[PDB]
């Protein structure tokens, strides 16, 4: 009841987790923090600009986080405070970034706090070098900086002693600002002492006292955290070259094993090609793998003369040899270790990053509706006739004829074939036998291999030549792959739509849903039936719930922008299901919605169905106004809200030059006369509509004038794309 | 029925000895040492890859001589087999940390006492 | 805690071994067989360190293979109830914590950890800091712990840690 009885949407709930909503004075830092964190080693969104991307993650922010919109809303009903169709990202970029500002916010705040009574803890103990509470302001302040402030407030926590009851060399700040500036303008310890002389006031007389806590000191500290990174992270040429065992062991099939003598690939081969840093993720697992950046041989050699004494008489010459032994001392704990934890954190996530675009772009891609229809758009749809074959060697080849309206109407079997060695006329025969009978109109031939081809490419000869199609037409075999009515066939779906029949009656019943209707396959499947299909080979090492936020992400955006039928995912089996997908309304929203247009027999009558009869709320039901369709207010199964409605109804009647008498349903003249046609769209210009709706409506009808007048003209339009007919290197 | 913290074993192993962790260290690595040599072998299994890995992390020290330092100096005292090795891992700070985890020093010795005792261990320490 | 003991066992050697490689061959097979594995007798005999002698091999009657009995010192591994070790976290989870203890590993419910060792699932890392955020356990940070109940599983251990001592965390 939280979810579907809330007072915010579902996916702006799901999305605002860590975030919960944007308050005024969080907005501006959230939007700096996404603009600043959305593009550190790829170019992303610089389009908009800086100032154009920051300002877009601003608005967006603001209105997830004070209207209840989401990322679909954000983009096309948040057109102006976003990129105006800059690309399908910038929502989910936004949405990220005002994410990573919430967490980050908190996380500060939290250590803040820590670092504040740690101070006081220790200023209270001192005064009844030495503990200072001044690094927890220096940690809570850098939240844009979490992997330096996590390194030094560890550091730093460990450094002041940890407790809870309720003269070295150079200084700390000295060596940081002289290593990170280039040159050590500070010197060690100029005193006539030397380490006999620092060993004798601990109880071991070793004189490798002062460096261990010269070591410690150098890697719990900020500055160092700063000077080493993004100085090897940006830049580190990865020799890959094979090892005993790996040159046999990956045999050129990883990273380390594909290039045995290549090296010098920076961590632009390693974050923006994704196949290299998947190959050295996954050979250095088992065998070994190639992974370093060769610049320190001269990365250590300048930061050697910083914090060490010029010159050399037991006073000058021991505070030297203290400092390089200080610095040798904590290079090889905190800076080698550092370099190496940070080249390997930078390789795993551009491995991971490239894996997660690889799969978001063929989601993308393959998610487009792009059914075969009658004539490229008697009957509704189009007559899908499903050959799913088994083998095409005398077996039972399944060919099941589907409707249009995404359901099977009639199925048969084959089971004579070219079983026999010599029969050129039985499976002539059972194709006429079987297509004489039944009406078709799309034929959706599968291919397993050579055989398979040359037997729908018999059948497709037998149908043409004969008038197979329609039983007075030629009817042309689509001959779509059988990547899709393969796998739901065996689904849940499948199962309950016919549990009779055999996996051939399946595989065809997969075939007729798949060739005519991938948006209801898509939505009427678990998404568990998305990640089935590979989107690509370097998606497996990186983590998959990137790629799988990047596929609902772009499952709903093509859902938001495509149009859900509210009458289609009533009755039909094939077509409910689809509001799950939906901008505001998720899992959750769309289930109770479905239970309770199932249970009280509710029926998809406008827009404003979900309103009126109490089935969802203001905040769902606004944020969800451009994605729920009826099959009737006229302006209900389009992308026009309840606020839109009285905008678009006067661009409709101004347009036409028809007269204004409350015009809501009666005058058909100016809008069945102009969602038929274009009517005049010269009546209707963007700058008067601007002017009225920013004195009347409190919003710019700019960016919302075109899909205003776009949707009173072209209700239900698809975003899907058109029918690919697979030939040459698709088909194989 | 059978206790650490009463010092209570099965005869098979209270007769047995307890060995320190960089005494296993060393002879962990020594065994490598021969399992890696003397070609035509097989090599280790990964149980011995996993408690080599394992103690190297917890390893105070390294020589042999540190482990005997270790052992003579408290087997000079009166403590029992079992608190040879949970005594000369840890290295327990305080007489106090000591006798708050192993509940057996409780009372077993002045608390000064235990006190040198983990002082002498602390300045084994590497 | 890792332990050393004499044991025994008995060999039975095909004929096709006898002649010169013969007792070579005997330590050989006792290499094969006795080393990296756990006994519900002795625990975790991790190997044989030496071999304290080789039997008069007994020749079967009436089958051609000779039984040598063999004593031989071998390093193992016996955990006990009440020991306080040093462990290195493994995995942390709301569900708790999973430690490694040389061959073995340990867990560790919320139940185990002390109130105010909070659930980070939040964070990337999984942790659980205290309320203010100054002691930071994670994974891999070699934390202490007490045995408090042993169990053997077909020929391996697996114990149950706690976190109810006091300092049981970094040294």
């Amino acid at each position: 009841n939280e979810i579907r009885a809330t007072d915010l949407p579902e996916r702006f709930q799901l999305r605002s987790i860590p975030v919960k909503g944007a308050e005024d004075d969080e907005l501006e830092e959230e939007a700096d923090w996404i603009y600043r964190n959305a593009f550190a080693t790829p170019t992303i969104s610089l389009s908009r600009k800086g100032p154009s991307t920051i300002q877009k993650i601003k608005e967006a922010l603001g209105f997830m986080r004070n209207q209840h919109f989401e990322v679909p809303f954000i983009a096309f009903y948040r057109k102006e405070y976003v990129e105006p169709e800059l690309h399908i990202n910038d929502l989910w970029r936004v949405w990220q970034w005002d994410e990573k500002w919430t967490q980050l916010r908190i996380r500060k705040e939290n250590l803040t706090r820590l670092f504040e009574k740690m101070q006081a803890y220790q200023y209270e103990q001192i005064s009844a070098i030495r503990a200072l509470d001044t690094t927890d302001m220096e940690r809570l302040k850098d939240v844009q900086s979490m992997d330096e402030l996590k390194d030094v407030y560890n550091h730093f926590l460990l450094y002041y002693g940890r407790d809870i009851p309720k003269k070295f060399g150079l200084t700390p700040e000295q060596f940081g600002e002289n290593l990170r500036d280039s040159y050590q303008r500070h010197e060690t310890e100029q005193f006539p002492a030397e380490p006999l002389e620092l060993a004798k006031d601990t109880p071991e007389a070793v004189l490798e006292g002062a460096r261990y806590m010269v070591a410690l000191q150098i890697a719990r500290e900020p500055l160092v955290r700063q000077v080493l990174r993004q100085t090897f992270q940006e830049r580190a040429k990865l020799n890959i070259t094979p090892t005993k065992k790996g040159r046999k062991d990956v045999d050129e099939a990883h990273y380390a094993y594909s290039f045995k003598y290549l090296k010098n690939k920076p961590v632009k081969e390693l974050r923006d090609d994704q196949f290299l840093k998947i190959c050295l993720a996954e050979d250095e697992g088992l065998l070994t793998t190639d992974i370093s950046i060769d610049l320190k041989g001269t990365y250590f050699e300048e930061i050697k003369q910083f914090y060490y004494r010029d010159e050399f008489s037991h006073q000058v010459q021991e505070w030297n040899r203290q400092r390089t032994m200080a610095i040798e001392r904590a290079l090889q704990q905190f800076l080698y270790v550092q370099m190496a934890k940070e080249l390997k954190n930078k390789l795993l996530a551009e491995a991971k990053e490239y894996v997660i675009k690889a799969c978001s772009r063929k989601l993308y891609n393959w998610l487009r509706v792009a059914p075969y229809r009658p004539d490229q758009q008697q009957g509704k749809g189009i007559r899908v006739l499903g050959i799913a074959f088994s083998s095409a060697r005398d077996h039972p080849v399944f060919c099941a004829l589907v409707n249009g309206e995404g359901e099977v109407t009639d199925f048969l079997r084959l089971p004579h074939f070219t079983e026999e060695r010599e029969k050129k006329a039985q499976d002539i025969e059972t194709l006429k036998k079987f297509l004489l009978n039944k009406k078709p109109h799309v034929v959706t031939v599968a291919g397993e291999n050579r055989d398979a081809q040359m037997l729908i490419e018999d059948v497709k000869r037998i149908v043409h030549e004969l008038d197979q199609g329609q039983q007075l037409s030629s009817i042309g075999v689509e001959l779509v792959d059988n990547e899709l009515a393969i796998l739901y066939m065996n689904s849940k779906k499948s199962e309950a739509e016919f549990r009779d029949y055999p996996p051939v009656l399946r595989q065809a019943v997969s075939l007729a849903r798949r060739i005519q209707d991938p948006l209801i396959e898509f939505a009427q499947v678990c998404s568990e039936d998305i990640l089935c299909l590979k989107f690509h080979p370097l998606q497996e090492h990186v983590v998959k719930e990137e790629l799988l936020n990047a596929l609902y992400c772009e499952f709903i955006n093509r859902v938001n922008e495509v149009g859900v039928d509210v009458n289609r995912a009533i009755a039909h089996p094939y077509s409910q299901a689809l509001i799950q997908y939906v901008c505001g309304l998720g899992p959750r929203k769309g289930t109770h919605l479905l239970k309770i247009l199932k249970q009280n027999n509710t029926r998809l009558e406008s827009r404003t169905q979900l309103v009126t009869m109490c089935h969802m709320g203001p905040k769902v039901f606004m944020n969800c106004a451009g994605f729920l369709k009826i099959d009737t207010e006229v302006l209900d199964g389009s992308r026009v809200h309840p606020e839109t409605y009285e905008w678009a109804r006067k661009m409709a009647v101004d347009a036409l030059e028809y007269d204004e008498s409350a015009e809501d349903a009666n005058p058909a003249g100016a809008l069945e006369e102009i969602l038929e046609n274009p009517e005049r769209l010269k009546d209707l210009d963007l700058d008067a509509f601007a002017e009225e709706l920013e004195r009347q409506g409190y919003g710019d009808k700019h960016i919302t004038l075109y899909d205003i007048r776009a949707e009173l003209s072209c209700r239900y339009k698809d975003l899907r794309t058109a029918y690919r007919s697979p030939n040459t290197e698709e088909i194989f | 029925e059978e206790d650490a913290s009463q010092l209570i074993f099965p005869k098979e192993f209270e007769t047995a000895e307890t060995l320190l962790n960089s005494e296993v260290h060393m002879l962990l690595e020594h065994r490598k040492q021969q399992n890696e040599s003397a070609e035509d072998e097989q090599e280790l299994s990964e149980v011995f890859m996993k408690t080599l890995n394992y103690t190297a992390r917890f390893s105070r020290f390294k020589n042999r001589e540190t482990i005997a330092s270790v052992r003579s100096l408290l087997l000079q005292k009166k403590l029992h087999k079992f608190e040879l090795a949970c005594l000369a891992n840890l290295c327990p700070e305080t007489a106090e940390e000591s006798k708050a985890l192993i509940p057996s020093l409780e009372g077993r010795f002045e608390d000064e006492e235990l006190q040198q005792i983990l002082d002498d261990i602390q300045t084994k320490r590497s | 805690m890792f332990y050393h003991i004499s044991l025994e066992h008995e060999i039975l050697l095909h004929p096709r071994y006898f002649g010169p490689n013969l007792l070579n061959t005997v330590k050989q097979k006792l290499f094969t067989e006795v080393e990296g594995t756990c006994t519900g007798k002795y625990g975790f005999v991790i190997a044989v360190t030496t071999i304290d002698n080789i039997g008069a091999g007994v020749i079967q009657p009436g089958r051609g293979f000779v039984l040598y009995p063999v004593k031989y010192k071998a390093i193992v591994f016996r955990p006990f109830k009440g020991e306080v070790v040093d462990a290195v976290v493994t995995q942390v989870n709301k569900v708790g914590l999973f430690t490694e203890i040389g061959p073995m590993s340990c867990f560790i419910s919320r139940h185990s950890i002390p109130s105010e060792m909070e659930f980070d699932p939040n964070s990337n890392p999984p942790c659980y800091k205290t309320m203010d955020e100054d002691i930071v356990i994670q994974q891999d940070d070699e934390i202490r712990l007490k045995i408090v109940g042993t169990r053997v599983d077909k020929n391996d251990i697996f114990a149950i840690g706690s976190l109810m001592d006091d300092y049981l965390g970094l040294v």
